[PDB]
């Protein structure tokens, strides 16, 4: 209810920061092309229902727009448009020549089946293929959406423009013309922010105290990376509990053991909570867990001189405020998570070339994009005696603003 | 009883290596009983290479080609001919049309008149077949390709004629003898084997023991292939399994010839036969003969950190297409030019074997099967667990396990394949949606939830991490008889092992636990590449919900998913029939994965019960072939208990998702109450139902659940025989009992009430743990228990009178209150039957733990039933020896019947001595398969100075005998106790369950005097709670099963049946003498006679009456008196002796066994669904005797002891003086000490003989169970090398063995001891001069031991003592020992630390001086009693050594010593500092 006013706010302290007029803003507050459909639908047992859709492109200023779609059965307007423009701050900040978007529909991936999911899917391309092309929109893997089901929309417009066009839709299969990588790219991201941060702050690498809550993929690959690179993890987490070892853990074992949704617990042993896996002593602490975590009463017990929010929001406010009083760097999750993005933009200008890196010179690109938004988010925030997420804010607004400014909207 | 070989390694051929064989097998005799006859052959066999030069020699008709160019048959026939030689001719077309040559027939001369009476009547006749080869056939593996076809193509015909053959052996280098012949019969019988004609490299052997007494020829092994030991106890879901794959193996080296050999197994075939013909079948299949075996017997691969990572990738792939066969087992097979030999992932079963100088492998259970130079000697190892001793004949060599193991992993890139090919599901945390209905009381209603269930079994999980417990075992009707709807769960009671396996633990021995699933599509098993392994693989089979919709949400082409309504409307076959259709449906568009929901459930539409509907489908599957095609994922409501979730596991489920358990939290936690949060609470819930799936999966010893899944382990009690055969297929019933209609007006009723529901918005209080008004009825009503207090207490028979009323009629509360009388007969006047004394000297107090029980309480039933006449009972807690002694006013508190239960707690010389009977706690009626546990808060110094044991220490008693894991261990248990008191009678404790009666069968074999069958009924002291609800069956199918099955087989004259469990009333106690009863045991009953309240608390230690509460204050509170107990036996026994004169029965071996008299009553017809059960099977009397009267000779006569040793040792222990004495003993000698010991015992008591005054010299190798019950003042010089369990239930004197003379290798590096040494052991010395074997030192309490080197899970659950380890360790070493210290040996600190497992140990490095001259003085006895050059360098070098030694000490152990050291200092007394330093510990 209060996403769409908060990112008004937000992108509001980062314009009067700036200290451009209020031109920018009223251009920027609102997403420029909203459009709501009705996707007729077969079920098996023959029954028709129509789902609506959604879609809206923040901007196009910079080029082509880009947005995810998530299947979520309580998606509404108010939320489409935060994301778009969550989606443009993300493409801003990693300097991408996306204007930003995002998509659609309301449904249950849990009740729909899959020949209906297929026909939910191709009936959503037949009813907004008018807006979307390889120069106006190009959807990508979201919440309750992956490969096949880019795969199928791909096939889908494939078919309408008689053409193939492979970089129309980014995430699709490997087989299908994907990009080596694309499940590593958050890991790979926050591996390279967290080196940059330890390099800038002084605290050596090399044998520094790892906590990483929440063990899903993500988890998994940050742990893996770490190990390789030479830190040592002292502390990991997932739905069944946690461990704590001061002088390692085994990561090559544990990852050896590693099931399919990623529990690591043993059975006949206790656990330690997430709670007090926070309070742990480590040197860079990494939730990557459900959101809402650090809070007033565990700020005072956080002891990490490094916070990565590889997650969406984990913390607040007042958590803000005490990390930044105690002097604890705090990395923003629009830096933090902006692998996928990342790895998305580089699978479609693959497409667009018609040839295909390698996972070497796709390591060394993502590595290289990364440092340098980093290191240029890290000069500006100190620069200005500001919060390292208002620099964030404030990076990604300016060259959206920028370019509108240069094409002459305003 | 066992196996043995005697190889040739170079290939070298002679007719020595044969008639040694029949020698070791000959000696291996000793260990099988008698049954009928000694004469009769319970089994054996033998096994050779091809007999060419014999075969060229005698023939004399047959152009015999080369060595590998053709093969031999053997085949059994019937005595008759016409068939005989139709089958002759059938099987040459068959070799004809499938092309090869038959060289002819011949006919073995056997001598009949050498073999006892059954077997020459069963005697078959047997005929050799040689058979020819092509040109076309290059390879001898081709050739024995069509060998194997032709037979399996012979098998179909005959078993689609229905004649009866069977086809010994067909193989081109391996030809097998066998019988029911004992081996002394087996060479007479034979006369081909007498021949000095042959010539081979090998020969295998085994002896079965035939646990029933009518065994059939073809039956017993070695079978085709391979020799087996033990039984497997996945027999059903195994070949569930192997069936549902038989449609889809597709392979090219076979052809098109998988059409021919479709039926790859025997159905009616035993385990041994199964397990044959499966081997043979992937062997044949193009793998190598280990490759397999490592296949079908993987080490455990899953919690283990001591395995190399090649090794791990090998057997996570294989445990991805093909299951682990669990259960005890020493595999030895052979392929003509390759041997092998295994033992089961726990290693359960002994087995060491030689070497010599001229490469002469003798590999057997025991060590003294032949007579061995000991100057030519030169390893004597242990095949140790995981470990492949594996021989090539061709290469003359023994291939290392390390390296064969290796090349095996390395073959393939299996890590690889693991690290790419998995797929991951990982679950979208922005997805959070917490479910909810709405509509939670309706649903919990309608799925059977209670205010009482939830209160007492969903938060006690979350708040204990762990199953809650109880006490007061259920006594509730049966679901079949309750009234009130039932689920269709109840029905269904788990199953578990009581002989010829253990039960095996889970917590301390959980690196062989493994609970990896795997869920999709398995590939092509013969050729398998990739698609094998891509599937998904959990780790529990419990699921969140989160992780449901993943799977469900999972779109991957190759993993599909599909979802069907699992309801009906009226006709539940209809129902059944369109879930089939949807499933074969979903099957051909190429799904794999099936979602079964109850959502969706309105008034119109109901749900089937969910375990049904799981067992149809998985059983249609089966059918159809294509269950490995799918995966069965189950979403229904009614899963709460870890038996439902056990139930649907064993029955199909691939996973469980309770969303309705998840949303009754979700409604908790939102109220208030739990204030954990829901994450963390639905991860508990997830644990601990998986913590309860693992104990559930030890009860029965299934160490995997993979292997469970498969495995149906229940027994439906009131289903019928057609409903079962039709859906549960594999599952035992006797009674047959309601139907599918029955069943659907059940859940229909159910249904439509709980949508109903118009009153009130509470959940009714449940009554399945305790009595609430207008609930579920129980057997110990508050009516019946203040009726039965006031009449016991009183002395009045009119208020007893009532009481029997009001507990037997008014409902049905049991299988026997559905017999009556016929009425019709002659009654006989009160003045003329048998007497009330002569009543009550068959009655017995049961079991009864004196930490469970108070003081007074157990103090007072021993009065009141020694003063009675009848025979008291002691626990598994031991006894103080204060009560053996009269007291002045006549009272006498000694117990009659000494319980010998796993914690061997109170076993000793003394206490077993003073004693008139012995039992033998296999399992009781609630807790059968599981163990105990009594923490530092529950034990107090005056329980832990009764049970030998420190103060304040958690103790834990293991849930199996260590000392049992088969039949023959329990015989040679029987004949140790017998031999330890010739002067009593040895008893045994089963639990009714299904082949109960072959059981007894094999423990009458055994020659167990007394066997006593308990129902669940029974109850304990403490137990998990479904253990409690929904283990074992009542007693009275167990009892008539038992009684029928031994009076079949002959031997129910020679064993004395018992009963006992809710034994209430007179009329009780006829019914359980009519079905075959002989002493009968009241526990329940004599504590509310003392005052018990049934309050079911007695896990609480809070009794209010005092009964079963340690606490002084509440002890003052007590009341009872042995005249209540007095006055309720002779009340009990006026009853029946009444019911005696309306029968018109005379004595009581008269009336036992004429179940004639009874007939069911018109209430259980007028019972809407009582009235289906079939009761034939109780009510049938086959021809012969019904009373004990022969004696059950024993083997005491005739033993080394009384021969030789007493005579001139009975004026030593008579006179006190010393004297000395050598001995030559053999392995046929079996105790060889225990007999002196008892005198000893006897003569003097507890405090024994001044140190060293029986010094008693041995030689050779040793028999099992050497030296047990040994007590302090003795001491046994073994001058050679033992058998298992050396020193059991030491109680004193010291035992040092030392290798041979003659051996001049590493005697310190070579095993010199049996798998178990001092099992239970309370005080004594040992100095063993050798490496020990698994489980060394199981149960020391205070016995210290010198080893060099020992096996894995040695200092198991040790409570006290010292262990001093001279060498390496096994891993899992000190798992579970909560007491004592291990000063390990060891150089490599990391990996010592590695290998131990860091539970419950504290190391430290040795400081204290006290400690360091306790070691230096135990190694100077070492060196001066054993000569060993490990202890005199040790001595050497002690200053090196202090430095490299260890300590290794548990947290509570060393905290107790500290605090009563500290409290001795400071100068108090010892039982005041005791006290305080517990109430210290345990605030
Ligand atoms: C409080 C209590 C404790 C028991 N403890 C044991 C025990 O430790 N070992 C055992 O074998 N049976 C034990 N039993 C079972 C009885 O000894 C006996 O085997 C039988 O179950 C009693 O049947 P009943 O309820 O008709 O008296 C116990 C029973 C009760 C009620
Ligand atoms: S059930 Fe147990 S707690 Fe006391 S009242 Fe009876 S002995």
């Amino acid at each position: 209810l209060d996403v769409l006013k908060s990112t008004q706010t937000v992108i509001h302290k980062a314009l009067e920061k700036l200290g451009y007029p209020e031109e920018v803003y009223e251009l920027l507050k609102e997403p420029m092309r909203l459009l709501t459909v009705k996707i007729p639908v077969r079920m098996d047992d023959g029954s028709v229902k129509i789902f609506t859709g959604y879609r809206a492109q923040h901007n196009d200023s910079v080029g082509p727009t880009k947005g995810g779609i998530r299947f979520h059965p309580n998606v509404t307007e108010k939320e489409v448009k935060a994301l778009s423009i969550w989606m443009s701050l993300k493409c801003g900040i990693i300097d991408l020549p996306y204007g930003g978007g995002k998509g659609g529909i309301v449904c249950d991936p849990r009740d729909m089946s899959f020949r209906e999911l297929e026909r939910l899917s191709r009936g959503y391309v037949r009813a907004i293929s008018q807006i979307v092309g390889p120069t106006k929109d190009v959807p990508a893997p979201d919440v309750f959406t992956n490969s096949q089901i880019m795969a199928w929309m791909m096939d889908e417009y494939s078919r309408i423009d008689e053409f193939n066009s492979p970089g129309f839709i980014t995430g699709k299969p490997l087989v299908l013309g994907g990009s080596h990588g694309r499940e590593s790219a958050t890991a790979k991201g926050v591996t390279i922010c967290i080196k940059e941060a330890a390099k800038k702050r002084g605290i050596d690498i090399k044998g520094a105290r790892v906590v990483v809550q929440g063990f899903g993929n993500a988890g998994s690959y940050l742990a893996k990376f770490m190990h390789d690179a030479g830190a040592k993890v002292v502390g990991i987490s997932d739905a069944y509990g946690g461990l704590y070892d001061p002088e390692g853990l085994d990561i090559d074992y544990l990852l050896d053991r590693r099931d399919s949704f990623g529990t690591v617990t043993k059975l006949f042993n206790d656990t330690i909570t997430n709670q007090e896996l926070l309070e742990l002593d480590c040197d860079i602490l990494v939730p990557a867990a459900i959101e809402n975590q650090i809070t007033e009463e565990n700020a005072h017990n956080i002891r990490a001189k490094i916070v990565v929010e590889a997650a969406n929001g984990p913390t607040t406010l007042e958590g803000t405020k005490i990390l930044s009083d105690r002097d604890i760097l705090l990395v923003p999750d629009v830096l933090a998570s902006a692998g996928g993005v990342t790895v998305s933009y580089f699978e479609w200008v693959q497409n667009n070339q018609g040839f295909y890196w390698s996972e070497e010179e796709v390591e060394e690109k993502l590595e290289k994009m990364m440092v340098k938004s980093f290191n240029n988010i890290y000069e500006m925030a100190n620069n200005r005696r500001i919060d390292m997420r208002l620099a964030a804010y404030m990076v990604g607004v300016r060259k959206m603003a920028e370019a509108s400014r240069f094409r002459g909207w305003i | 009883c066992g196996i043995g070989l005697y190889a040739h390694l170079k290939g070298k051929q002679t007719h020595d290596i044969v008639k040694q064989g029949l020698k070791m097998l000959c000696q291996l005799d000793h260990r099988g009983g008698q049954g009928s006859d000694p004469d009769t052959g319970d089994g054996a066999g033998l096994l050779v290479q091809i007999p060419d030069a014999f075969f060229r020699k005698e023939c004399k008709n047959i152009n015999l080609p080369e060595k590998e160019r053709y093969g031999v048959g053997m085949v059994f026939f019937s005595q008759k001919e016409d068939e005989r030689k139709k089958i002759e001719k059938q099987i040459n077309a068959l070799i004809e049309q499938e092309g090869q040559v038959v060289l002819g027939w011949r006919t073995v001369p056997v001598n009949v008149g050498k073999i006892g009476t059954v077997a020459q009547k069963s005697c078959p006749f047997v005929r050799q077949v040689f058979i020819g080869a092509s040109s076309d056939l290059k390879d001898n593996l081709s050739f024995e390709r069509k060998l194997y076809v032709i037979r399996k193509q012979a098998e179909n015909w005959g078993v689609t004629e229905g004649l009866d053959f069977y086809f010994a052996s067909l193989s081109s280098q391996t030809i097998v003898y066998k019988g029911l012949l004992t081996p002394e019969q087996v060479d007479a019988f034979y006369s081909d084997l007498q021949d000095e004609a042959f010539v081979s490299a090998f020969a295998l052997v085994h002896s079965r023991f035939s646990t029933n007494t009518f065994p059939t020829w073809e039956r017993a092994h070695p079978n085709r292939y391979l020799v087996h030991n033990g039984e497997i106890n996945t027999l059903r879901g195994n070949i569930n399994w192997m069936r549902a794959r038989e449609q889809q193996f597709v392979s090219e080296s076979f052809g098109e010839d998988l059409n021919k050999i479709l039926p790859i197994l025997n159905a009616d075939g035993s385990d041994s036969s199964i397990l044959d013909n499966a081997f043979e079948f992937f062997v044949m299949a193009g793998r190598k003969p280990a490759h397999t075996a490592m296949m079908l017997i993987p080490e455990p691969w899953t919690e283990n950190t001591h395995m190399s990572k090649e090794k791990r990738a090998f057997y996570e792939y294989h445990s991805s297409l093909m299951e682990p066969w669990d259960g005890p087992t020493a595999i030895s097979f052979t392929d003509g030019k390759q041997i092998g030999a295994i033992l089961d992932r726990n290693g359960l079963r002994p087995a060491r074997y030689y070497v010599t100088k001229d490469d002469y492998i003798i590999f057997s259970s025991e060590v003294g099967v032949i007579e061995v130079e000991q100057e030519n000697v030169l390893y004597k190892n242990r095949l140790e667990p995981g470990k492949m001793l594996l021989i090539d004949l061709e290469e003359g060599r023994i291939i290392s396990d390390e390296e064969v193991k290796t090349q095996i992993a390395t073959e393939y890139p299996y890590q690889k394949w693991l690290e790419e090919e998995l797929v991951q599901v990982n679950p979208d945390p922005e997805s959070r949606e917490e479910e909810q209905f709405s509509d939670l009381l309706t649903r919990q209603k309608a799925f059977g939830y209670t205010y009482e269930d939830i209160q007492k079994y969903l938060i006690p999980v979350i708040k204990e991490g762990k199953d809650p417990l109880g006490s007061m075992g259920n006594d509730a009707p049966l679901a079949v008889l309750s009234d009130r709807a039932q689920s269709l769960f109840n029905y269904f009671k788990q199953l578990f092992a009581q002989v010829t396996n253990p039960p095996i633990d889970a917590i301390r021995e959980q690196l062989v636990t493994s609970t990896m699933t795997w869920l999709g599509a398995e590939g092509d098993l013969l050729h398998p590449s990739e698609r094998n392994v891509r599937r998904i693989k959990l780790y529990t089979p419990v699921l969140s919900n989160e992780q449901f919709y993943a799977l469900k949400t999972i779109v991957h082409p190759d993993l599909k998913s599909q979802k069907i309504d699992v309801l009906f409307s009226e006709d539940l076959e209809r129902g059944l029939k369109d879930m089939f259709t949807q499933a074969e449906k979903a099957i051909s568009q190429g799904v794999s994965l099936l979602i079964l929901s109850d959502k969706k459930m309105n008034e119109r539409l109901t749900p089937i019960p969910p375990l049904l509907a799981v067992s149809a489908l998985h059983q249609h599957l089966i059918r159809k072939g294509l269950r490995t095609k799918v995966s069965i994922i189950v979403e229904s409501g009614e899963a709460r208990e870890v038996h439902h979730f056990a139930a649907l596991i064993g029955y199909g489920a691939d996973a469980i998702n309770p969303y309705l358990a998840y949303a009754t939290y979700k409604q908790e936690i939102d109220e208030g109450r739990l204030d954990i949060s829901y994450e963390e609470a639905v991860s508990k819930y997830g644990k601990s139902i998986t913590e309860g799936v693992v104990k559930v999966m030890s009860k029965m010893g299934i160490s995997t659940v993979q292997s469970y899944r498969g495995a149906q382990i229940f027994e439906a009690v009131g289903i019928s025989r057609d409903v079962i055969d039709r859906y549960f297929s594999g599952t035992a019933s006797q009674l047959g009992g309601i139907d599918l209609q029955t069943i659907a007006e059940e859940a229909q009723r159910r249904h439509r009430e709980a949508y109903q529901d118009d009153y009130s918005k509470t959940l009714e209080p449940g009554s399945d743990f305790q009595w609430r008004n207008g609930g579920e009825h129980h057997a110990f009503n508050p009516k019946t228990i203040h009726t039965l207090q006031w009449a016991c207490r009183r002395n009045d028979y009119n208020l007893f009178k009532q009481y029997t009323k009001a507990a037997d009629e008014e409902r049905i509360g049991f299988l026997r209150n559905l017999f009556a009388f016929d009425g019709n007969r002659k009654p006989l006047k009160l003045e003329e039957v048998e007497s009330a004394e002569s009543i009550v000297k068959r009655f017995k107090t049961g079991a009864m733990s004196f930490g469970s029980l108070s003081k007074e309480a157990h103090e007072a039933l021993a009065i009141a039933m020694n003063r009675l006449g009848g025979k008291s009972n002691s626990g598994e807690g031991g006894e103080d020896p204060k009560r053996f002694v009269p007291d002045e006013n006549g009272d006498d508190r000694r117990s009659a019947i000494k319980q010998i239960a796993s914690g061997r707690f109170g076993v000793k010389s003394h206490y077993l001595v003073n004693a008139d009977e012995l039992q033998i706690k296999m399992a009781q009626g609630a807790k059968p398969g599981e163990g105990g546990q009594l923490p530092g808060n529950k034990v107090y110094p005056w329980v832990a100075d009764v049970r030998g044991s420190t103060p304040g220490v958690g103790l834990i008693s293991p849930p199996p005998h260590h000392d049992i894991y088969s039949i023959e261990d329990l015989a040679q248990l029987i004949h140790d106790l017998k031999n330890a008191n010739r002067d009593a009678r040895i008893s045994v404790k089963l639990v009714s369950k299904a082949g109960v009666g072959t059981i007894a069968a094999g423990v009458a074999k055994a020659t167990a005097d007394v066997i006593v069958i308990s129902g669940y009924d029974g109850g304990t002291g403490a137990s998990p709670k479904t253990s409690i609800k929904h283990t074992g069956l009542p007693w009275e199918l167990g009892l008539a099963e038992a009684h029928q099955t031994l009076m079949l087989n002959g031997l129910r004259d020679r064993v004395v049946l018992e009963t006992d469990g809710k034994l209430m009333t007179g009329r009780d106690v006829v019914m359980a003498a009519l079905l075959g009863a002989e002493e009968f045991g009241f526990a329940t009953a004599p504590l509310v006679v003392l005052g018990c309240v049934m309050m079911r608390a007695c896990h609480l230690d809070t009794c209010p009456v005092g009964v079963a509460t340690q606490n002084p204050e509440l002890r003052k509170k007590f009341m009872g008196d042995p005249d209540h107990i007095v006055n309720y036996m002779l009340f009990i026994a006026e009853e029946v002796r009444e019911y005696m004169a309306a029968l018109g029965f005379k004595t009581f071996d008269e009336m036992i066994g004429r179940t004639d008299v009874l007939h069911v009553s018109e209430r259980a017809k007028e019972h809407w669904k009582a009235s289906q059960l079939d009761l034939s099977t109780l009510l049938y009397q086959p021809e012969g005797v019904r009373t004990f009267q022969s004696p059950q000779n024993h083997k005491i006569d005739q033993s080394l002891d009384i021969t030789t040793i007493l005579p001139a040792v009975q004026e030593a222990i008579e006179s006190g003086k010393e004297a000395d004495i050598s001995i030559e003993i053999n392995n046929t000698n079996r105790v060889a000490g225990t007999i002196t010991g008892s005198e000893i015992s006897k003569r003097y008591g507890e405090e024994g003989l001044p140190e060293d005054t029986i010094k008693l010299h041995f030689t050779g190798s040793a028999g099992q169970s050497f030296g047990a019950f040994v007590p302090k003042g003795m001491t046994l010089y073994l001058d050679g090398d033992s058998n298992d369990y050396v020193g059991k239930g030491l109680s004193g004197g010291k035992i040092i063995v030392k290798s041979s003379e003659g051996f001049n290798s590493a005697s310190d590096d070579n095993v010199i001891i049996g798998n178990v040494a001092f099992y239970g052991a309370t005080s004594g010395e040992a100095y063993i001069n050798g490496r020990a074997g698994e489980r060394f030192a199981v149960r020391n309490s205070g016995v210290n031991v010198v080893v060099e080197g020992i096996g894995d899970h040695g200092c198991e659950y040790m409570t006290g003592g010292s262990v001093v380890v001279l060498g390496d360790v096994g891993k899992n070493f000190a798992a579970g020992m909560s007491g004592g210290i291990a000063y390990v040996l060891t150089e490599d600190v990391k990996a010592f630390k590695r290998k131990c497992n860091l539970e419950m140990i504290l190391f430290e490095s040795l400081e204290d001086e006290k400690e360091i001259q306790q070691i230096k003085a135990m190694l100077e006895r070492h060196t001066a009693y054993t000569n060993s050059q490990k202890a005199e360098d040790l001595l050497d070098q002690w200053e090196d050594s202090v430095k490299k030694f260890v300590k290794v000490i548990p947290k509570n152990y060393k905290q107790m010593l500290a605090s009563i050291e500290e409290q001795k200092a400071a100068g108090l007394s010892d039982e005041e500092a005791i006290m305080f330093a517990f109430e210290a510990n345990t605030k």
